[PDB]
This record gives structure tokens, sequence and C-alpha cells, in this order.
């Protein structure tokens, strides 16, 4: 039951956008992906802040 | 002849929905590695 | 599709536009149309058969035809051919055609 | 929002904006229109442009621009110059030519109302060869069609009304329609007729007897050459195809479909075959002399299965002489080593 | 230009008359009047996404929640297209596919009766329209017709396609079953897909109790 839970969640909110406007709901880790590529490797930050 | 079974080929399935779905607007088409070509339908659909 | 994706990307009525010019003849005005319905021309906004009809045939066309023999038949010709007929003009005889629209007969 | 009660309501508003006088303004679209062919047919006995060109221009002047010849049809005529030319070539008429073309636009202009006012007239009959298997608007629609060919057809020299001889074209529409577009499977005319007496005597026999007829009792009433044979025969191409979609059965998920074999592929027992057949086939047709085993290789195995015509240049004798004796010597040498003798086929 | 389409000044319409030298003028223009997917197309072929979708950036941002709310779900779909998308000129019809012959059988049933899946006859609809379009587009006919039978033109394209969308059409009488569209064969609506999940049948299985 911890599985297939953490399926529900396996969604996040927008609202600071940066590549694609605001409210979009996309997967969490995708965004772990953009975010990370922006304040890590590709500079000047874009922190996409996404809700739970 | 006693030889393993040869991989599976398309599922008719697949492809009377490929063309169940062309039959609208709609275009399926499959991609390699690359976003290029691959032909589900071996050699039929190319034309005459 | 619930989401009018031709009708998002054209911002015309998301399902009432299309809705009223796809299935017959509720005409929108794609390019130019120079003339005026009182107000320019509606880059892309859509108007009635009956108006569509009062631009290109012009404003009018009535065919207000005499009774009798004799009777209107020598209103009209005498003030028909030529005659720059006013808006309102008064035929003179079985009941009273009225000719309300402009400039000639 | 649901169709014809607009395509009704359609002409309903014009034809009610323009009912042509039954004979004045009808005479007069109607006088319009032959000067208008007369016309052009002269105007092409000057322009050499054929009368499809005279008579395709004109229409592109006054019903619709390079649109209408690009679209409808694609653009063998050239948007701008083609058709401009054409007219460019009107205009260089003298006075007394140019004088046709003034006429043949005003003509086809007078085609348009005519046309236009007696689609009532169309709905009304159309209100009644209304069961058969053609939509609605659909048989309205084929109505048109012989409606505007009434057009090209009347005569108002010969005083006879036009929406009464509008009637039979109309009416002849339809029913041409009707025996072609109404099933899914096409039969002549003639069978078509053929079709109904056999189907309107069955109703007199089912009005006495009480049997429904043995294809003997139908065949006599028809008449002359009705054998029970070809009743029986008629009859199965009466019946409309059936869905290959049907509920089958306990009506339920189980498609009538897989009900249905398939043929044209080897079912693996088969292909099977194939393999052991051609493989050994071709084996036996490697221990014998080329010539002969060839040509009926070919002959009956390639292109399509006439011992004269057979080999290359050699006579029939040597034909049949090699034939019969390698073909045999074939059989008993493969009958010993067994291979082909299970007919594998 | 004679009796008709005579575009001159401002007005543009022309009547003839040789009586009296009386070029009548009546005064309506080139006022680009069209209906149908025609008007769709052509206003679709005209954009340039780049532009709308700028355009829409700054409605966005700065306008109030209401008129800015309508702007982002109306990007959301130009970027999709904008991206590495198909440029979206295609959304519109001038040609349909044809499903195979095969799957869609012309079966043998029980002696003259035959055997013919839903969709053959939604194409046969079309085809006969269509070309009795074209007929007529010959022909010369008045409006009241083209429209018409343009508008049924539209019907038939979509009944093949996908069924009761607009209005569920019916084979002959006999049955007011709806006739087996596209995406319907796609979806299993009639109880298809569901089966499709329901099993195949294995080729070496069996059964028996145990």
């Amino acid at each position: 039951i911890e599985i297939v839970v953490r399926q529900m969640m396996k969604y996040v909110e927008v609202t600071d956008p940066g590549d694609s406007r605001l409210l979009e709901g996309q997967v969490l880790e995708k965004w772990d992906v953009e975010a990370l590529n922006e304040r890590l490797i590709a500079e000047g930050k874009t922190p996409v802040a996404w809700k739970p | 002849k006693g030889e393993d079974v040869p991989e599976p080929s398309v599922p008719e399935s697949f492809r009377v929905l490929v063309k169940e779905l062309q039959a609208l607007a709609l275009d399926v088409q499959t991609l390699d590695e690359k976003d290029n070509p691959v032909d589900i339908f071996e050699g039929l659909a190319s034309k005459r | 599709d619930v989401p009018s994706k031709i009708g998002t990307l054209l911002d015309l009525s998301a399902t009432e536009l299309e809705q009223v010019l796809y299935f017959s003849k509720y005409i929108v005005l794609d390019p130019k149309g120079a003339i005026l319905n009182g107000v320019p021309v509606e880059k892309r906004q859509l108007l009635t058969d009956e108006e569509y009809r009062e631009l290109r045939y012009g404003k009018q066309e009535t065919y207000p035809l005499p009774p009798g023999v004799d009777a209107l038949v020598k209103d009209g010709e005498e003030v028909v051919k030529g005659q720059e007929l006013a808006p309102g003009v008064v035929s003179r005889l079985d009941g009273v055609a009225l000719y309300r629209f402009p400039r000639r007969v | 929002k649901i169709s014809t009660s607009d395509p009704v309501r359609q002409y309903l508003h014009e034809i009610g904006q323009v009912p042509l006088l039954t004979l004045e303004e009808e005479v007069e679209l109607a006088r319009k229109v032959e000067e208008g062919m007369e016309a052009i047919k002269k105007l092409s006995e000057i322009t050499g442009l054929d009368p499809d060109l005279i008579r395709e221009v004109v229409r592109a002047k006054i019903l619709g621009s390079a649109r209408v010849r690009h679209i409808p049809g694609l653009k063998e005529t050239l948007d701008p110059k083609t058709v401009e030319e054409i007219d460019q070539k009107l205009k260089s008429l003298p006075k007394e030519h140019k004088r046709y073309l003034h006429i043949a636009r005003e003509g086809e202009a007078a085609r348009q109302h005519l046309i236009e006012a007696n689609l009532r007239l169309v709905v009304s009959i159309a209100k009644k060869y209304t069961g058969r298997g053609l939509s609605f608007l659909d048989l309205i629609q084929e109505g048109n069609q012989g409606l505007i060919r009434a057009v090209e057809k009347f005569e108002y020299k010969r005083r006879f009304k036009f929406s009464t001889y509008a009637t039979w074209w109309i009416r002849q529409a339809i029913n041409r329609a009707i025996a072609d577009q109404a099933r899914t499977i096409r039969i002549p005319v003639h069978m078509v007729e053929t079709i109904n007496k056999l189907s309107r005597t069955a109703r007199q026999l089912q009005q006495e007897l009480g049997r429904e007829p043995t294809y003997e009792e139908i065949a006599e009433a028809m008449g002359p050459g009705w054998d029970a044979k070809r009743v029986e025969e008629t009859l199965k191409i009466a019946q409309e195809p059936v869905s290959l979609e049907t509920p089958i059965g306990d009506e339920k998920d189980s498609f009538y479909g897989d009900f249905i074999p398939d043929e044209h592929l080897p079912s693996p027992v088969d292909a099977a075959t194939q393999s052991l057949l051609s493989e050994e086939l071709e084996k036996a047709l490697s221990k014998l002399s080329e010539r002969e085993a060839m040509v009926l290789k070919l002959r009956k195995g390639l292109i399509d299965g006439e011992e004269v015509g057979a080999f290359f240049g050699v006579t029939r004798e040597r034909i049949r002489q090699i034939e019969n004796k390698a073909l045999r010597k074939l059989k008993y040498h493969e009958s010993r080593t067994r291979k082909l003798r299970d007919f594998l086929d | 230009a004679d009796g008709g389409k005579v575009k001159s000044d401002v007005y543009g319409r022309v009547e003839v008359d040789l009586v009296r030298n009386v070029v009548r003028v009546v005064e309506s223009y080139d006022i680009d009047a069209r209906m149908g997917a025609e008007a769709i197309q052509q206003l679709l072929k005209e954009l340039d996404l780049e532009a709308l979708e700028k355009e829409l950036l700054e409605e966005m941002k700065h306008p109030s929640r209401a008129r800015r709310a309508k702007a982002r779900k109306r990007l959301e779909v130009v970027r999709a297209f904008l991206d590495s998308g198909n440029r979206p000129e295609w959304m519109i019809l001038e040609a349909v596919p044809v499903l195979p012959p095969d799957l869609r059988p012309m079966v043998q049933v029980d002696g003259g009766r035959f055997a013919t899946s839903d969709l053959n006859d939604l194409y046969r609809r079309l085809i006969n329209r269509n070309n009795r379009l074209k007929k007529l587009l010959a022909q010369g006919a008045p409006e009241i017709i083209i429209r018409n039978e343009k508008r049924m033109l539209q019907e038939a394209v979509d009944a093949l396609l996908d069924n009761g969308r607009r209005g569920a059409p019916v084979t002959n009488p006999g049955s007011d079953r709806p006739l087996r569209s596209l995406t319907d064969i796609l979806s299993g609506k009639q109880g298809r897909f569901r089966q499709n999940l329901l099993g195949k049948r294995v080729d070496y299985s069996g059964r028996s109790v145990i």
C-alpha cells in the first residue's frame, strides 16, 4: 500500500515557470530533472516552484 | 523441425488498430531511437 | 472535443461560432470587406444570411407588383423610368404601395 | 443543429422571397435562358474557344472567382491569365458581337433564380419517394439533379408551363438515384424491376393458399421463362447483406465475426506442407535433364499451366518423348525413396 | 463586365440594360464571406503561432486573472503545436484515408446471404455524396443547394470517422443499431475493448475438471 500510494502523489502542480507556463501538473521527478539541469549545469537558475 | 520459436511479429490487433485509426484524420507512426520511422506493416504500406 | 482545439487556437466561439458556421452558411468575414453595416469590416466576426444578402445585392430588392389593370399601372410608368425615387415614395392606387428604399427604380 | 429543418428553411425563405410568377417570370427567365445557348453557340462560331470554354468563363464571371475553378477542380486553368484572357477576347468583340456576351451573362444569371425558385417543387415530390434507401436530403439532392437538368431542355417557345416539365425530369432523377445508391451491392435496373414483379406476385399469393408459395407456384404466376430454379436464385439476391458485426447466440460480448473462419491462409499444416513439397519436388527436379523438366517446370509451374506450344523449338514428338520417360523415370526413383508418396496435398 | 460580378470603384455590382445606357451600379464589394470548413481552413492557414504565442505571453502575465486565465489554456495548445509537433493546418480534412478491404470483409453467409462490415456503407455514404457534390458543382447550381449538399457532406465525413457525435445514422430499417464508426472500432465502444482485455485465444491450450 506504499507502492500504489506514491502513484497517487507522483503528481505536482506548477506556479513559478521557466520553460512552460504555470498550472501544468506534471510528474514529480520529471521536475527534479529540469530543475536539476537548470541550477546545476545550464546555469541561471529557474527555481521551478511546484506544489505537492 | 526442432528450433526455438521465431520472435513475435506485429500483433494483428495493433496493426488492425493503426489502420483502424488512420481511418480517422489522425496518423500513428512508430519511431526508433532517433525520432525516425520503423515499418510495422512490413512492405505492404509502400505504394504500388 | 470538449476542449475545442480549433475553437481555442482560433478565438472563435469556443463551441458556438464553429458550431454555427461549420454545418451551414452563417458566414464569417474571412479577408477584407470594405463596406459597412453601419460599422466597418468585422475582420473575424460573423453575420446573418439576411444581412449578407443586404451586402451582395445592396440594401433593397422588393417586387411590389400592382393589382387590377388600369390602376397603379399609371402611377408606376409615370414615376419609375429614371425618376430617382426617394425612400418611402407613395404610389397612389390599390392600398398604398410603399417604395421605402433609396436611389433608383 | 438537426439538419433538414434548416435545408428546408433555407429555401422556404428564398423561395418564400421570390416565388417566380407561374407564367410571366417563369417565361422571363425561360426566354433569358435559351438566348443564352444561342448566344454562346454563336460566340464559339467566332472565338474558336470550345462551347465549354465560353460556357465556363461566363459562369466564373458571375457566380464565383478564381477560387471556384481552383478547388472544385484542380488548376488546368490559370486562376488569372486563363479566364481573364478568355473574357479579354469577349470585350474585343465588336458592338454586334459583344452584344451576345452581355446576353450570355444575364442568361446564366436567369438560370440561377428560376432553379432557386422551383426548389420547393423538388421537396414536394421528394416528400413521397421517401422510403427506399436514400436519405431525405439525399432524395432532395438527386431531385435537384433533374430540375436543373430541365433548365437545359425546356422550350419556352412551346407554350407549356415550366413547373410541370420539371416534374418528369425530377422524378426521373430520384428514380435513377434509387436504383443506384440505395443498396450496398449493385444490381441492374433490369433485375431491379425483375425483383418488384417477383415480389409483387408473392402478394396475390399470400392472398389465398395460406402456404407461403413454393418456388413452383410463384414461378407459374409470374410468366414465360420463369423456372423454379430462377426464383430461388432471384430471391437470394433480393435479401439485403447481413452485418459482419451482429450479436451472436446469447447476445452479449460475442461478436458474430469470430464465427467466420479464414482460408487464403495456409493453416500451419499447409505451410509445413510447402516446405516439404517444395524442397522435395525441387530436389527430384535436379536429377533430371534440364530441358523438358524446365519448360514444364516453368509451364505448369511458373506462368500459367498445349504440349505443342510447350518446348522451345523442338517438335511435339521429342516433347512427349523425354516427357513421359523423364516424368515417369522421375516417378519411379521417388516411389523408391518414398518422399512424395504420402500425398502432402 | 456585363450584368453581374463587376467590381467598380467602392461600389461593385453592375447590371446592364442595353435599352438606354444605364450601367446599373449596386453597391457591395469584395466582402470575402465564406462558411463551412473553408473559412476555417483559411483562417488556420493564415496563422503564425510565434506571434499569437508571444501576444498571449503578454496577454497572460499582466492582465487581470479574468482575461489572462483563458489566455493560458489558449497558449497551452498553441505551444504544443509550435513545439516539436506538426504545424496545425492539418486539423482539417480534404483527404480521408480508407481502412483496408479484408479488414471490413464482404463475406459469403448462408447462400445468398452476404456479410459486410458496418463501415463499407459509411463510406459509400461519403463517396456518393462527395461525387454528387462534384456533379452539381459542374452542372452549375443555385446556392441553397451547394451548401445544403456541402452540409450533408460534412455529416457523412464525421459519420465515418465517428458516429453519433452529432447524430446516429442507421442502415436502412431492420437495425436501429448504429453503424460501427472508426474510433468505435478503436474504443470498443460496443463492448469490444473490454473483450480485448477480456482475452484472446491461445494456440495450444486446454481445459478440464480438476
